[PDB]
């Protein structure tokens, strides 16, 4: 009447702290951390593919602003867009500037489509000294600045594209505000000037602005930028009498647009990863993260806090 | 916990061991042993695991989203994106707070139960040939060699072999 049998459980000496809904600090035996609070040093060129800006930001590089060249043809998940970007162009402006940026960045890829428009008796491709292209004035080479005879003379342009592709077809156009009344004239003899373009069910009528802003890159002149997208069935009428800067062409727009913009600093390394913050890429196989809100791809959720435990093992009650 | 087992009527864990979770301590006429038992050991682990798999287990694909990072105020609109992703942050934050406080309070009680399990299982082999000494341990009223010690750790005990000289240990 004197053998014993114990049952019992493991344990070690010293275990981890996690919370209950009752106790915020309960030690048990093992624990898994659930928030990601560590991201790496730089961006992963795969599984995503990644197209790196430089020094164009993503609206330069759908202008064609010199610099801006490697981005021709470029197709990405995620446009990484740099920081330090900077305009190497005639100064502009666009109305809807983060709607258009948001549908450049959307749709996923510049594939420019050339494209012909017999203008009148204008001179065509204009340029200027605030637009230096390697030591000689130049221009977007997206866009064709519009500006009157060697005989004085505009007349009405009044052009139409009909779109019988199989794609919607985005096309970007400008509108020149010159700075005083010598201006214009001398750049667009009519005054005041104006453009219109239409779709069969739409339509933007421009008035352009004169007055003097300070000068950037040695002028005090603007171009107002604008975009029109044209379906498949559809078609498109530009409408000038003077200030139009003209289009050579559209972009093609994908059907389904699944692509997005990365605006940081961060550079791009030679990693495995499908979740990218402003931070960094993150390699985890967390729930969470606390590393940053603004992440793309397949992340963990974003959260306030810096730390939460998962209990993997039993109450830890040593000795 | 709520079976009362572990940090309950089982006073402490034993450093001790290594190879289970859960496990037979015992002290006969020809020594002493500690081993684990591995059936209520993988049950608690499949139950553990199995939550963590489900954990590890979410999508969460998303490209596409809307600004969150802003230079100088713009009124109305940059209001809206921003209260709409920090509602969304605080609900996030809330769910995650939550998740991790329900299953660790489950995960304990899981561990918790099948510690009670086995002190259940081995109280029902051993009938009325031993008593609950009231700390997680039985004092067995016959000679048990260490092959009568692996009979009850691995579940061949015959009670009605020792029943006879128990009885008699037990009550008088
Ligand atoms: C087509 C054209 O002739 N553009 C000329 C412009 C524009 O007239 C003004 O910039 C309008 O603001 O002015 C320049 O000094 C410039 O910017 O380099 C010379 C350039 O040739
Ligand atoms: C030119 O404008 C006229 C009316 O002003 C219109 O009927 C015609 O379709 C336009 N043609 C082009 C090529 O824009
Ligand atoms: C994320 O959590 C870690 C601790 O886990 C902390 O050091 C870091 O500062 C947090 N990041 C934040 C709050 O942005």
């Amino acid at each position: 009447g004197n053998p014993v049998i114990c049952m019992g459980h493991h344990a070690v000496a010293n275990g981890t702290m996690v919370k209950t809904l009752a106790d915020d600090q309960v030690e048990v035996v093992t624990a898994q951390e659930l928030v990601e609070s560590q991201n790496l040093p730089e961006l992963c060129p795969s599984p995503l593919r990644l197209v790196d800006g430089q020094t164009c930001d993503i609206i330069n590089g759908a202008l064609g602003s010199p610099g801006c060249d490697h981005l021709n043809g470029a197709e990405w998940d995620v446009f990484i867009e740099r920081p330090n970007a900077v305009d190497t162009c005639y100064p502009f402006d666009v109305p809807e500037y983060q709607s258009l940026r948001s549908i450049l960045a959307n749709n996923g890829k510049f594939e420019f489509i050339a494209e012909e428009f017999q203008w009148n008796t204008v001179k065509q491709n204009g340029k200027s000294g605030a637009c230096k292209r390697a030591n000689v004035n130049d221009f977007f080479n997206r866009l064709n600045w519009l500006v009157k005879s060697d005989g004085n003379a505009y007349p009405l342009q009044n052009l139409t594209k009909i779109n019988n592709g199989d794609y919607a077809r985005l096309y970007i156009w400008g509108v020149h505000h010159p700075s005083t009344d010598t201006e214009q004239t001398n750049l667009y003899k009519n005054n005041p000037g104006g453009v219109t373009v239409s779709t069969k069910t739409s339509q933007t009528s421009v008035v352009p602005n004169i007055g003097s802003r300070p000068l950037v890159r040695g002028q005090s002149g603007r171009v107002s930028f604008y975009w029109t997208i044209v379906e498949p069935g559809d078609l498109i009428v530009f409408n000038t009498i003077g200030n139009l800067i003209a289009p050579r062409g559209h972009y093609k727009l994908n059907n389904q647009k699944k692509s997005t913009i990365l605006n940081t600093a961060i550079p791009i390394g030679s990693c495995v990863s499908k979740c990218h913050t402003d931070k960094g890429s993150l390699s985890t196989t967390k729930p969470f993260q606390n590393i940053s809100r603004i992440a793309v791809g397949d992340c963990p959720r974003y959260v306030k806090q810096g730390s939460l435990k998962l209990a993997t093992g039993m109450r830890n009650i040593p000795e | 916990g709520l079976f009362g087992a572990i940090a309950g009527f089982i006073e402490n864990g034993w450093q001790g061991l290594i190879d289970g979770w859960y496990g037979f301590r015992h002290q006969n006429a020809e020594g002493t042993g500690t081993a684990a038992d591995l059936k209520s050991t993988q049950a608690a682990i499949d139950q553990i695991n199995g939550k963590l798999n489900r954990l590890i287990e979410k999508t969460n694909d998303k490209y596409h989203q809307i600004e969150k990072e802003f230079e100088q105020v713009e009124g109305r609109i940059q209001d809206l994106e921003k209260y709409v992703e920090d509602t969304k942050i605080d609900l996030w934050s809330y769910n995650a707070e939550l998740l991790v406080a329900l299953e660790n309070q489950h995960t304990i009680d899981v561990t918790d139960s099948e510690m009670n399990k086995l002190f259940e299982r081995v109280r029902r082999q051993l009938r009325e040939n031993a008593e609950d000494k009231g700390n997680g341990c039985f004092e067995i009223f016959h000679k048990c060699d260490n092959n009568c010690i692996e009979s009850i750790r691995n579940g061949t005990y015959d009670h009605d072999i020792y029943r006879d000289e128990a009885i008699n240990n037990r009550f008088q």
